């Protein structure tokens, strides 16, 4: 139920106006959320192409990144997060009893462009993370509306980021990773061995079902959170970083203050876009109009996905297996800046 | 272990100049070695030094201007002072060797004598020298001296005084034979094909082709032609590392795919630096006569060789197509992340691409980019650095700086390639070489790996703990001074790669750029040129592809196949093409340019004139003929409402009957305009484009070649045609004329071309420095004067920048070059902010900020990059503007209350003909929207006065006709 391998064609073509820059699969319904570089924000099902759910230009210029998450409260609803290059960031409501698109607030305060959104929930509470060029991230109060930290983790602008309850990793353009305590908003880590920036970053979620990366090592280590992180570059490498052992307000060790190589992993042609992360496999494009599936076991290219796209392929993502209120369906979509997308079924 | 340096075949000659070099130097005597460029001075000493322990190398480059300081600074380091004074060299056993190339090179001053020379026959003769600042005798102990130089019958090399060859005995090195060259480069493509097994049989056809190939180039190409066809083994070894370099990082091989890549190596070794296309034509042919008689596969042009590792993990040929795409793809990233400008991307901008990227992925890869300005240069270069992920610096020369501004930049480069192993692509212009003193610097960095004058003495111990510190943060187990630096230098040959730009070869500057002995044997030479028409015709199409073009009827002359160099002709477009690709030729040719290359820099922006106005003028006349139409339909039927069912309305209709034929006239010349709006928006972006640095006469001369050329591709324009007419507006002539024009017709057109460029600063050359005070009049209080002959000007057009003021800078040709960011209109988009790198710290641009150049002298000094940028102007007095002044100036004290009751008189009527224009457009917008009868009646009340007082007005113009017959003989006396 878990070692799902996507087929040789898809089943449905999406055709859009313009080119896809992001893309984020509904958990609940089969539901997907498609880009645009003129700026629209598209909704489209599995089952009817041919007309779209909702569509509305809210932002000037074109979006770089989308997110989407369903909220649980012990004492109930989809929202959508949208980032674009308008320096601005546009929280929508998704409703389900007329599936349209509804606007809650849209959040200023960045310098210059912002490319990347995180989302979470604990202690229900939720807030959105969010980091531009202004070289800050900055994650804000959805509720209060107001930001709640912001720092400088790398002395060029950070690209993408993730967060894992009280950790956050942040992917910038000068080749580094930095890790950093959100409440503290102090550096961890760093991590050298790229040569080219970073395009996106994710940790490597804890999963129990028996896969080398995905389990934890010792007792404190598991109490520690989490183990490994894989982040992207555009020189055309996945690299997975081990991260070391702080002193535990988590205190740097001035000895263990170095990320290693725990495993480089080559074979695409160009910059490699995004990640995903789906078992013991991982999923990734890049611009060479290609869609791989990296084993984490042997380390190997299982398969490989040619010329799905006549341009470059962006996007593409799968559901979330780490999370019990989400289950991890076997949906995959991926968006191309060929103005195509193309999703995946069984 | 093709490309370590060191490695040698031992020939007999070889061995036998190795030998008697070791003898020689074994005897304590000076040894001179003379030769042609490429014999192998250099190679068989550094063989016969590396099979010895008891004897150390230390290279010096000789330039034109050497002196003794240099030669000292290259051997302080090497050296210890001690007072036995003795300067003997840091070891105790090994000796010292001072290579000193090109010894012929430094020059004689205006008495004939060398300053270098006699230090090195003092040295040899009476060993030591007196030391200049406490006047004291040192005396050499342990140093030998080897030169290496060239025979003085070569350009360049000036003859040398027996007093120093007494001294020093002499050796003669020929060029190698023919059948040793094929030797040594079998041996060299055996070492190559150990990779491929399958084609281990094809290594004696390859190396007898490529020299083969050599002496052919070599006879072929000789320095009568061009300055710098200078041909040597070294361009065979760099042909050979190239082979290997795409064999090593490639895929399996084919014997076809062997061919082409040897073939695409010779291109990029040979035929880099061929100027004219004959001689591109005749390395063609010759590589196929050298493959069809040695090597017995398509078509091998330079285009059709495209090799490549982008669109891979290894080096291989690729599509042209998907090559374009991807480029186009990278580019708009580029332009997204580092820089945006609007640049089209073509098939010869994507083989420069290539090759840049080749001569970037090499150890030890420079370039010399010469070519016109605007070609694409630095562009390209920081493009492919950014793809390969280097770091542009770009030295931050200006006016007003020496050596030393240089000296740390250059410092401050070479601390980060080394220290900070941060990669480094280094840009230097043609502008960015002040002095002489520069190119010494340029020299010595590129010759050897470091500039050992900079880092002497307390720099040179700061050096030693960096590196030291560096060095323990890496983990390296050193501790000698010796391994350190070479350490050093080997960091500084890996992560720097200088890259030069020329615009202007035939420059005594860039001569020398070209000619120096280090600049000319390490650089890659890349002649690019002036573009070829094939590459106007692919941006051309490129950039006028994507306007409402075809709306008119054409039809497709019968023309010579030669004359056209686009497609075959189907539509518009390519007539457009063809057309500017023309007159841009025989532009450049009727102004007797030369062999000097031809800039783009005028097709590029006559092109994007072209498309904005073409959109402005066909938006402008769509609304028009949408207004006029609504209006004649409206009328229509109010008028057949009226007949068929109210003084009001019937005298509306009446009166109306003007404005209705006027109305149906412009409708029927809706046709003859539409056939003739593409051939007026050429002629108008040609003529504000081209013409700004044009006097009256030739301006005439090229308009009639313009239109006969126009008329020649079936283009139809205006007969009627008249600048001031398409382009100068009534109001903009009004606020110029009461800014302070003057009434001839040339200023007026002049001052039309310079406020119509949005995209170029303009350049006024006015030597009355009369359009600064109408400037001055036009922005009121806003504007501000700077100059870039005064102190403070960098912070007073800061401040000006962020305030937003309309800045002019006086002193035209004193060029600063910190606002050359400004000048290109590099423009960084901080989201709804502009911000822009001025000197050393970005500033932000407001947007209503505009940039002027004033210059009051004529022929002067206006630099290429400057130049080539600039809508440059020329404001020259002409015949009617004496004719007038002078009227003027009589009128005035003669009768000043007819001149006074003249020009209100003018102004006045033309007043009333704006206010009449004024009223029908506002008619025509009235009658667009549909009380309104009543305010009609009105407005054409105040027409009929208008007009009225018009015609009243209209009678004294018969006395100001005499006045200009009577004073006619004043006027052209004076003139
Ligand atoms: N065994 C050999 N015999 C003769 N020439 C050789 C041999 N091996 C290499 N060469 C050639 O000699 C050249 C060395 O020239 P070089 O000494 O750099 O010229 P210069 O004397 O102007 O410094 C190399 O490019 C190489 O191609
Ligand atoms: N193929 C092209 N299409 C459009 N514009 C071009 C093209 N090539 C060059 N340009 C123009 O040239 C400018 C950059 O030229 P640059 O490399 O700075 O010339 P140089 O190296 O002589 O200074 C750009 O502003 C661009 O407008």
């Amino acid at each position: 139920v878990l070692k799902w391998i996507p087929r040789n064609l898809p089943s449905c073509l999406i055709n859009v106006e313009s080119s896809v820059t992001s893309v984020k699969l509904h958990p609940n319904l089969p539901i997907v959320f498609v880009a645009t570089d003129h700026g629209k924000l598209y909704a489209f099902d599995l089952f009817n192409y041919t007309i779209p759910l909702a569509s509305l230009q809210s932002h000037t210029k074109a979006i770089t990144s989308m997110d989407v998450l369903f909220t649980n409260y012990t004492n109930n609803y989809l929202v959508i997060v949208t980032a674009s290059k308008d320096l601005q960031i546009h929280v929508f409501k998704w409703v389900s009893e007329e599936c349209k698109f509804q606007q809650i607030r849209s959040l200023l305060g960045h310098e210059h462009i912002v490319s990347a959104v995180k989302i979470w929930q604990k202690n229900n509470d939720v807030h959105i993370a969010s980091c531009s060029r202004d070289q800050t991230v900055k994650i804000w109060d959805f509720h209060n509306g107001w930001s709640l930290k912001t720092f400088q983790p790398h002395s060029q602008w950070v690209r993408s980021i993730d967060v894992l309850g009280d950790y956050i990793i942040s992917g910038s353009h000068d080749t580094t990773l930095r890790l950093t305590h959100w409440p503290s908003g102090n550096g961890l880590s760093v991590g050298t061995g790229h040569e080219f920036p970073i395009e996106k970053v994710k940790f490597i979620h804890f999963i129990e079902d028996e896969i080398r990366f995905r389990t934890p090592s010792t007792d404190r280590y598991k109490n520690w959170g989490m183990q490994y992180c894989v982040s992207a570059s555009r020189d055309r490498t996945i690299k997975i970083w081990e991260i070391p052992l702080p002193t535990l307000a988590p205190i740097p060790n001035p000895t263990d203050s170095n990320f290693r190589c725990v495993l480089t992993l080559k074979g695409h042609l160009s910059w490699v876009r995004d990640i995903s992360i789906r078992g013991q496999y991982l999923f990734s494009c890049a611009d060479d109009k290609s869609v791989r599936c990296w084993d984490l076991n042997t380390g190997q290219c299982l398969h490989v996905w040619e010329k799905l796209h006549t341009g470059f392929v962006n996007c593409l993502d799968l559901d979330v297996d780490f999370d019990s209120n989400v289950t991890p369906r076997q949906m995959m979509v991926t968006g191309g800046l060929d103005c195509k997308s193309n999703v995946f079924m069984r | 272990e093709v490309m370590r340096p060191d490695i040698v075949i031992p020939t007999i000659d070889t061995i036998k100049h190795e030998k008697i070099f070791y003898d020689l130097l074994n005897s304590k005597r000076g040894i001179i070695l003379c030769g042609p460029p490429g014999s192998g001075k250099t190679m068989i000493m550094n063989n016969a030094l590396r099979n010895s322990s008891l004897y150390d190398v230390v290279g010096i480059n000789f330039s034109k201007d050497t002196t003794t300081e240099h030669i000292l600074s290259a051997l302080h380091r090497h050296t210890n002072y001690v007072t036995t004074l003795t300067l003997l060299p840091k070891s105790d056993i090994k000796n010292l060797v001072l290579f000193c190339d090109e010894i012929n090179l430094p020059k004689l001053d205006k008495y004939g004598s060398q300053n270098v020379v006699l230090f090195l026959r003092q040295l040899m003769e009476k060993q030591g020298f007196w030391k200049t600042p406490e006047n004291k005798w040192v005396t050499i102990e342990r140093i030998h001296i080897v030169g290496a130089c060239n025979p003085p019958t070569d350009p360049g090399r000036i003859p040398m005084s027996e007093r120093f060859t007494r001294h020093a005995a002499i050796l003669y090195l020929g060029y190698p034979s023919g059948k040793s060259l094929s030797q040594i480069y079998e041996i060299y493509y055996k070492a190559i094909f150990k990779l491929v097994p399958e084609f281990r049989s094809y290594t004696e056809p390859f190396a007898r082709a490529s020299v083969h190939l050599y002496n052919e180039c070599k006879a072929r190409y000789s320095t009568g032609l061009q300055s710098h066809y200078l041909f040597s083994p070294r361009e065979l070894t760099r042909l050979v590392r190239g082979v290997y370099t795409a064999i090593n990082t490639g895929p399996r091989q084919t014997l076809r795919s062997l061919i082409r890549l040897w073939a695409y190596e010779a291109w990029r070794i040979f035929a880099d630096r061929l100027v004219g296309v004959k001689e591109k034509n005749s390395f063609e042919q010759l590589l196929y006569e050298t493959v069809d008689k040695y090597l017995p596969l398509g078509n091998i042009s330079s285009t059709s060789l495209l090799f490549s590792g982008l669109l891979s993990l290894d080096f291989k040929e690729v599509n042209k197509t998907d090559l374009v795409n991807f480029i186009e793809e990278r580019f708009k990233t580029f332009c997204d992340e580092e820089l945006e400008v609007p640049m089209v991307i073509h098939e010869s901008m994507v083989d420069h691409i290539l090759r840049i990227d080749r001569a970037l992925k090499q150890v030890q890869g420079h370039m010399m980019l010469i070519g016109a300005s605007r070609t694409g240069k630095t562009i390209l270069t920081r493009f492919v650095a950014w793809l390969n992920g280097l770091k542009i610096v770009q030295p931050k020369i200006h006016r007003h700086s020496n050596l030393s501004d240089f000296d740390m930049i250059l410092k401050k480069a070479i601390s980060d390639c080394s220290l900070k192993e941060s990669r480094t692509c280094l840009i230097i212009d043609e502008s960015n070489i002040l002095e002489t003193a520069f190119l010494e610097r340029m020299n010595t960095l590129l010759a050897n790996a470091d500039i050992p004058d900079l880092f002497q003495g307390e720099e040179y111990d700061k050096l030693l703990n960096n590196l030291r510190n560096k060095t323990r943060s890496l983990g390296l187990l050193l501790d000698t001074e010796q391994e350190l630096y070479d350490w050093f230098v080997g960091e500084i040959a890996k992560n720097l790669h200088v890259v030069f730009t020329i615009c202007d070869p035939t420059n005594n500057k860039s001569s020398a750029m070209i000619s120096s002995p280090a600049l000319f044997n390490r650089c890659i030479i890349n002649w690019m040129g002036d573009w070829d028409t094939k590459t106007m015709s692919q941006v051309a199409n490129n950039m006028v592809d994507v306007v409402p073009m075809e709306f008119t009827d054409f039809i497709v002359p019968e023309v010579n196949k030669e004359l056209v160099f686009t497609e075959p002709i189907q539509t518009i477009r390519d007539a457009v093409v063809n057309i500017l690709i023309h007159f841009d030729r025989n532009f450049y040719q009727k102004m007797k340019v030369g062999v000097n290359p031809r800039s783009p820099g005028y097709f590029i922006d006559g092109l994007r004139a072209l498309v904005k106005l073409v959109t402005a003028k066909y938006q402008d006349l769509q609304e028009n003929q949408r207004f006029v139409n609504v209006g004649l339909e409206k009328l229509n039927e109010s008028v057949l409402k009226v007949n068929e069912l109210l003084d009001r309305s019937i005298s509306l209709v009446k009166s109306l009957t003007f404005e209705k034929e006027r109305w149906l006239n412009t409708t029927k010349q809706f046709s003859k305009t539409s056939q003739e709006l593409i051939g007026n928006c050429i002629i108008s972006s040609i003529y504000e484009t081209y013409f700004g640095h044009l006097n009256e006469r030739e301006r005439g001369d090229m308009l009639v070649i313009l239109k006969r050329l126009l008329g020649k591709f079936a283009v139809k324009y205006d007969v009627n045609y008249r600048f001031i007419d398409y382009l100068v507006t009534l109001d903009e002539k009004m606020k110029w004329l009461e800014c302070g024009l003057d009434k001839n017709d040339y200023f007026l057109e002049n001052m039309s071309i310079v406020m119509n460029s949005q995209d170029a600063v303009p350049f006024l050359l006015d030597p009355s420095s009369h359009m600064i005070t109408v400037i001055s009049n036009y922005y009121g209080n806003k504007t501000v004067l700077l100059s870039f002959l005064e102190e403070g000007f960098v912070k007073r057009l800061e401040n000006a920048v962020r305030f937003g003021s309309v800045v002019i800078i006086q002193d035209g040709e004193f060029f600063d070059p910190i606002i050359s960011r400004l000048i290109s209109r590099e423009f960084n988009h901080a989201g709804n902010r502009v911000t822009v790198e001025i000197g050393d710290h970005e500033v932000d641009v407001s947007g209503d900020f505009k940039l002027f150049i004033h210059s009051c002298d004529p022929s002067g000094d206006i630099p290429i990059f400057l130049r080539s940028r600039v809508r440059l102007v020329h404001f020259v007095t002409n015949k009617e503007s004496i004719e007038t002044r002078i009227f003027d100036i009589t009128l005035t004290e003669e009768n000043a209350e007819m001149q006074r009751k003249r020009e209100d008189l003018i102004k006045l009527n033309t007043e009333y003909r704006l206010k009449l224009k004024n009223l029908e457009k506002r008619l025509l917008e009235e009658l667009n929207n549909s009380e309104l009868m009543v305010t009609l009646n009105n407005l054409k009340k105040e027409a009929m006065n208008i007009e009225k007082k018009l015609s009243e007005s209209e009678e004294f113009f018969p006395q100001f006709d005499n006045l200009v017959e009577e004073y006619s003989i004043i006027g052209k006396h004076s003139v």
